[PDB]
């Protein structure tokens, strides 16, 4: 018999819609046929007529629940073309702001798969969490989600002061949270007969298939790229790479919630390492000057100008720059073309690889199995559609 | 005027628990299958 | 004044499921950190109303059923026979007083299948119809159990009266004799109930498209009154099953005081076990009754038939 | 009588309920599975024999407790080994 | 480095498999699941009393539009059209003359504000604090055409709103 | 006579913007800030607005993300099966009039091109206050509907 999965779950739901036509026999699954492109809104397009900062919103709008990492690898894209470098405050900041968006998009992917699951409390807890990060978003760029605040050459403004110690405030209580998450599902045996031996994926598998982050490591594969390719200070912190066993859906639940604990023990040592100085690269011909000296200097006010209708120019060339982001390997393929505007800026969404073998992972499972997949591969058709 | 931004309080903010802790509570399974075995007893008395 | 009585049985029960949704909504509320219903009416005490006038002035769906016969009849039986079991529960004194008044609710209660599968098949809707036999299924697996456990349970009380458990627990509550008993008939009165983590029925119709309601808004919430007036019924079942409350002949209002505390308690169980957990999958519901409940009840059900021969503690057959 | 009476009014009341909630608002103007057979015929054998151990609170008040208690835990035992030559011929799977 | 998340042996020594036959018949871990929403059930909720209590902002926050005055009354806005060049959505539209006093000032001032993606680079590239994103952001309207803004509306939004502009401004310029 | 149709008006009124029943279409980002109304801080279940609604259960259709051409069929089939009371709010620039991707070749330009639309809730995503603003103003549109009294004067 064949079946079509409904769009949506009919509680609010943020991760897009999906046309799920399916194949059965009796209550197995034996083929799953996912039918995107239902948020698909050309964004790769789009970008060929904006200038560098014109298209740096749109990357705040692919996967729309890790903002400030999305603009962390746009930007560095964009530096690596540039030949500059941002200032150290900058990149410390980025790493913060860039495990702050790790908490909010791994309280998203595990409370959203618990509520699809039938265990809706935990997204209401874990949800005042995400709303107090929220607060330091808008604190920072005046917006609580698309921030705009991560960009080539830096970040657009200083924290404000007083910020640093309400993070502290914050991550101060956050691991009993998490304790909390932990003690509804963790042990439980029906959350456990839910996620174990489901969607067990081979580490060779993974890889052939085009997996990244968790979906990887869940399957005992060993990499991260904050470990193995760095970026910003990412060397200067010390964490762990929580690590699977069996490949399937509770590992890859375990994966995610030691992920929480260690980025609040990366946010803990950005919290006491954080430098003084400028936050974006002293080199006006890409970053805007200071409002100051736009109104005071002529060459200030002419690179101001500048920047802000022609953009700056960025030499020839094409890079392949990703990312560690919460939701596996992000990465843009931007080409130059020595203009303002980029020629092609591809976007290699880590959940486009992951629904693909939504087929592959759900042979010989349930047909409700196929709801816990999809949650564990923590799929936003932002970023899967583009 | 000197130089003021956002920075960390001297020495340092003060540590962040972030390991698992779900603590050990109740009784071992002798004690408690005893319990409930006990219970049984004085029912059925 | 009997007629009385009736009235004074079925209009407190509907408005006990009524202000039962205010209750389930401000207790799931809380327990996820929020409030719940208080803005319509203070601390929401008018909402129910609400929701009720709100239902019954929307526009009524058209109905492309296949059988206008058996679309009308569902939601009749199934309120007809929720109002039904209550006529014989001893609170303390019943309505009814049957002689026969557990094997009556045992009887009842297995027609409230029909209008499951009455439903499915007026739906007029393949999907709807597969929906009814999966609930229909769930339903019939669980009667088994709560059937046996029954049983073993009135062989310490001896009758097959409702009024005789009460003498039955006059000393000690039944759930101290019969605990693991207990523990059973209580997970089984949720997947009786589709009550979560067994609501499969509200889980598989949301992931299917086309699997819909298929009543308007009036006769839809005419079924959701049956479903709770249930729950609340098989709570106040499982007081008096296991839980029994004193009964002092010349103050029978005490009585119904403490009995409407524990089954408020029970009933409030069922809310706090709806925000705990996660859901069930349906093989996975099917194989604890088939492969854990049963085994252990037909285990139970031998020891209960000897205990009271070994202990001499036989009860009485009147 | 009282019970006949009782019965009238509870689906009387229901018959009423549903006809003008399915009248009056309309004056407002604006592939057969072998496995789920199995499980209803189980069902029913199940409670076939359930209905013999009905009578078993009555049955302990016997003088002759020894066959009583032989026969309800005969009867009982033919149930489990039902219930596991079900089991070992897999008639309880899903997949 | 790493760990590992699930990699343990569980002990089959008969009290620790007495252990989990408890947990299993017992269904202890179930109970302590419980024990958590119970204690969720006494603590007080995160919810505030909106309209009569509001979610917290700062002064950075952008949210509708308006058009600002020097303190004489005159316009900031010199129609310079940087703002119009960096909008990333193409939101804003502008047309200009000498006014009759010789002034440079526009005679179109649009934002379609179903357009914008409320990101403040027109308030980054203004180079005269002319256009802002204020603090209001509670204003849903029963129209889409309700949300076209002119250079009237867009006046008389700055004109309603420039104490607490100028105030959120004094607030974060040093920053900027 | 007008009395009694002036308060029948104003009960049916009540109950209905006192009890929403919304389906949330959650297209993209906007469905997010939409979670963050039913979550605790403003907790919209507390105005009545329940937060599991079934389309055919459902009084109010939240648009909350962008309306591509590939998904429009789709999302006038679940208005067209609404039952009536039924109301559109629009959330978002994408939903309101295209947004960001309004030049797109794949993105219909406000979802006001496939059903009517009652509230327009503006903002990239509006927060969730904006979002329980939009709510409550239609809350107050519903208390104006004089249905009844238009019914007598036919
Ligand atoms: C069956 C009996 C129905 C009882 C009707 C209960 C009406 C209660 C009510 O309207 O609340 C006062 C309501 C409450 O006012 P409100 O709903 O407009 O706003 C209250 C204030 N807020 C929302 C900020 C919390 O008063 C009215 O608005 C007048 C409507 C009266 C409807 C009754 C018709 C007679
Ligand atoms: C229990 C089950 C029963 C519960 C009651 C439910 C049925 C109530 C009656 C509804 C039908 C009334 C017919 C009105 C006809 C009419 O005037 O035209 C409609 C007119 C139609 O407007 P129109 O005539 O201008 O036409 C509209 C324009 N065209 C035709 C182009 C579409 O107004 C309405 O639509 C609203 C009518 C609301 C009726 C309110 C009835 C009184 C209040 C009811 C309270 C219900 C209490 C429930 C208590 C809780 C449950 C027990
Ligand atoms: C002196 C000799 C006397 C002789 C008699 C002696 C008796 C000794 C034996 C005593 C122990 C018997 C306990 C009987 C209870 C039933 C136990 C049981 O069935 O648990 C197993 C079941 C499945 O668990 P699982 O981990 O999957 O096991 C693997 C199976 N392959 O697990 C479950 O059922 C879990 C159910 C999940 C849904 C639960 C949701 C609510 C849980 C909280 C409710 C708490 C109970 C409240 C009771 C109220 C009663 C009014
Ligand atoms: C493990 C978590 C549980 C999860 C399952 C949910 C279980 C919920 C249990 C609810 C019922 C608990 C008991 C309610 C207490 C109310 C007691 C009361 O009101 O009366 C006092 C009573 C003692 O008196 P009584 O019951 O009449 O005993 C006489 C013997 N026939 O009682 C004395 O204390
Ligand atoms: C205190 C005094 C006593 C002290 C000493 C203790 C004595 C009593 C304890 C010893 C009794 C012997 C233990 C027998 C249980 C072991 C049976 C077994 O291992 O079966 C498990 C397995 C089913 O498991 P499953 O995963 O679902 O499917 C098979 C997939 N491998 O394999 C199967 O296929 C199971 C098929 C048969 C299941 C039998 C069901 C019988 C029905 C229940 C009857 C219970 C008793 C009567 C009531
Ligand atoms: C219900 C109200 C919440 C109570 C607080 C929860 C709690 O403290 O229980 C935790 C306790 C420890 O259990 P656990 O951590 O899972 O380790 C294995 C067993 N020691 O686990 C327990 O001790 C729970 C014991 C449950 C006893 C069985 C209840 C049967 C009910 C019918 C009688
Ligand atoms: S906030 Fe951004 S999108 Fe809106 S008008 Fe200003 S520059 Fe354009
Ligand atoms: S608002 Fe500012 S940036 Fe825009 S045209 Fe006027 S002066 Fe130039
Ligand atoms: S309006 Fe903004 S937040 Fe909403 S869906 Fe469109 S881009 Fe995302």
């Amino acid at each position: 018999s064949n079946l079509t999965l409904n769009f949506g779950p009919q509680h609010p739901a943020a991760h897009g819609v999906l046309r799920l036509v399916m194949e059965l026999s009796g209550e197995m699954v034996r083929k799953c046929d996912p039918h995107i492109g239902l948020l698909h809104r050309g964004t790769e397009k789009l970008i060929e007529y904006k200038t560098y900062l014109q298209a740096l919103p749109y990357f705040d709008r692919l996967d729309y629940v890790s903002m400030m990492c999305n603009e962390q690898a746009y930007s560095l894209a964009v530096e690596k073309l540039l030949n500059i470098r941002p200032p150290p405050r900058a990149q410390w900041i980025r790493v913060l702001f860039g495990e702050i968006t790790r908490l909010l998009n791994h309280i998203m992917a595990v409370t959203t798969h618990a509520l699809d699951i039938g265990a809706m409390t935990p997204f209401f807890w874990m949800f005042e969490e995400r709303e107090k990060m929220f607060e330091f978003y808008e604190r920072v760029s005046g917006a609580r989600m698309h921030a705009a605040y991560v960009r080539p050459g830096g970040v657009h403004q200083d924290l404000p002061l007083g910020l640093m110690d309400d993070i502290y405030e914050f991550s101060k209580n956050f691991s009993l949270r998490i304790d909390e998450l932990e003690e509804m599902l963790t042990n439980n045996r029906i959350w456990r007969n839910r996620t174990v031996d489901i969607g067990i994926v081979t580490a060779e598998d993974a890889l052939n298939y085009g997996f990244s982050g968790v979906m990887l490591r869940g399957s005992g594969i060993q990499w991260d790229l904050r470990k193995t390719q760095p970026y910003d200070v990412y060397d200067q912190v010390e964490f762990d790479v929580p690590i699977g066993s069996r490949g399937d859906c509770y590992d890859r639940y375990l994966c995610r919630v030691e992920e929480m604990r260690q980025s609040i023990r990366i946010i803990s040592q950005c919290l006491n390492k954080m430098p003084p100085g400028e936050i974006k690269v002293d080199d006006a011909k890409v970053s805007p000057p200071k409002r100051a000296e736009m109104k005071t200097s002529m060459e200030s006010l002419i690179h101001h100008f500048k920047l802000y209708t022609e953009g700056y120019q960025v030499p020839p060339g094409a890079t392949y720059t990703a990312i560690e982001a919460p939701k596996g390997e992000f990465g843009v393929y931007l080409v130059s073309d020595g203009s303002s505007r980029p020629y092609r800026c591809k976007i290699k969404a880590p959940g486009f690889a992951h629904l693909a073998g939504l087929d592959k992972m759900s042979k010989g499972h349930m047909l409700a199995d196929v709801v816990a997949i999809i949650g564990t591969q923590d799929i936003v058709f932002g970023e899967v559609d583009r | 005027s000197k130089v003021k931004q956002d920075m960390p309080p001297v020495g340092g903010y003060g540590p962040i628990d972030y390991k698992r802790n779900l603590p050990r509570r109740g009784l071992s399974g002798y004690s408690m299958f005893a319990v409930g075995i006990g219970a049984l007893l004085f029912g059925y008395w | 004044m009997f007629m009385i009585n009736i009235l004074m049985l079925i209009i407190p029960i509907l408005l006990a499921v009524a202000f039962l949704t205010l209750v389930e909504r401000k207790v799931l509320g809380y327990m996820q950190l929020r409030k719940g219903p208080n803005v319509v009416g203070p601390y929401g005490l008018l909402q129910p109303i609400a929701d009720a006038i709100k239902l019954f002035i929307k526009e009524p769906l058209r109905p492309a059923t296949s059988s206008a016969s058996m679309f009308i009849l569902a939601p009749i039986m199934a309120l007809g026979l929720a109002l039904t079991m209550w006529i014989p529960l001893p609170m303390p004194y019943p309505l009814i007083n049957m002689n026969l008044g557990v094997l009556f609710m045992l009887a009842m209660s297995s027609l409230a299948v029909y209008s499951i599968l009455w439903s499915g098949w007026a739906s007029n809707s393949k999907y709807a119809l597969i929906g009814a036999l999966r609930a229909v299924a769930q339903t019939i697996s669980y009667e088994v159990t709560l059937a046996i456990i029954l049983l073993s349970v009135l062989l310490m009380s001896g009758s097959f009266t409702l009024s005789t458990l009460i003498t039955t627990q006059e000393q000690m509550w039944l759930i101290l004799p019969a605990w693991p008993l207990a523990m059973m008939w209580f997970i089984s009165t949720l997947a009786e109930t589709n009550r979560a983590p067994f609501d499969l029925t509200e889980g598989e119709s949301e992931l299917v498209s086309g699997f819909n309601v298929e009543y308007a808004a009036g006769p839809f919430a005419l079924f959701f009154m049956a479903e709770y007036a249930n729950i609340i019924m098989m709570n106040i079942f499982t007081a008096i099953l296991f839980l029994g409350t004193s009964h002092n002949p010349h103050m029978p209002e005490l009585y119904t005081i403490n009995f409407t505390i524990k089954s408020l308690l029970l009933t409030m169980s069922f809310l706090w076990i709806r925000a705990s957990y996660p859901r069930f999958r349906y093989d996975q519901l099917m194989h604890l009754l088939w492969k854990n409940f049963l085994p252990l009840t037909l285990a139970l059900c031998m020891w209960h038939v000897s205990l009271p021969i070994l202990t001499s503690g036989i009860p009485p057959q009147t | 009588m009282n019970l006949m009476l009782a019965l009238l009014t509870n689906f009387t009341l229901a018959t009423l309920l549903v006809i003008i909630a399915f009248w009056l608002p309309q004056l407002n103007v604006y592939p057969f599975s072998m496995k789920f057979f199995l499980v209803a015929i189980t069902f029913l054998l199940f409670d076939l024999e359930i209905a013999l151990l009905l009578p078993l609170p009555w049955a302990s008040q016997t003088a002759n407790l020894n066959t009583m208690l032989t026969m309800a835990l005969f009867l009982i035992i033919l149930l489990a080994v039902s219930l596991a030559y079900e089991w070992t011929q897999k008639g309880l799977e899903w997949t | 480095t790493y760990k590992y998340v699930n990699l343990r042996e569980p002990s089959m020594d008969m009290k620790s498999v007495t252990d989990r036959a408890a947990q299993t018949l017992l269904w202890t871990e179930l109970i302590r699941g419980l024990g958590m929403t119970l204690s969720y059930l006494f603590r007080e909720p995160a919810t505030i009393n909106y309209p009569f209590e509001k979610g917290p902002l700062s002064p950075r926050f952008r949210g509708e539009h308006a058009l600002r005055r020097y303190p004489s009354g005159e316009e900031r806005c010199i129609a310079c059209k940087l703002c119009e060049a960096v909008c990333p959505a193409q939101a804003i539209t502008i047309e200009a003359e000498p006014r009759a006093d010789g002034s440079r000032r526009t005679t179109r001032y649009d934002i379609d504000m179903t357009k914008c993606i409320y990101c403040g680079f027109c308030q980054e590239a203004c180079p005269v604090d002319a256009i802002v994103e204020g603090p209001n952001f509670e204003f849903s309207t029963e129209t889409h055409e309700e949300l076209l803004y002119n250079k009237e509306k867009l006046l008389n939004n700055g004109d309603k709103w420039e104490a607490e502009i100028a105030a959120n401004i004094q607030a974060d310029y040093l920053y900027r | 006579g007008e009395y009694v149709v002036a308060k029948l008006d104003d009960l049916i009124n009540w109950a209905r913007r006192s009890s929403l029943w919304p389906m949330t279409f959650g297209l993209a980002c906007c469905a997010v800030e939409m979670m963050h109304m039913a979550a605790p801080r403003y907790d919209m279940d507390r105005f009545g607005v329940v937060f599991r609604a079934s389309p055919r259960q459902s009084d109010v259709m939240i648009v909350a993300g962008t309306l591509t051409n590939k998904m429009a069929p789709a999302l006038r089939k679940v208005y067209d099966q609404m039952p009536e009371p039924r109301y559109v709010v629009s959330m978002g620039s994408c939903a309101n009039g295209g947004g960001y991707y309004h030049y797109s070749y794949s993105v219909v330009r406000g979802c006001d091109r496939i059903v009517p639309v009652d509230i327009y809730v503006p903002g990239c995503p509006p927060t969730a206050e904006a979002l329980l603003y939009g709510i409550l103003q239609l809350q107050k549109k519903i208390k104006r509907e004089k249905r009844l009294r238009i019914w007598y004067r036919r």
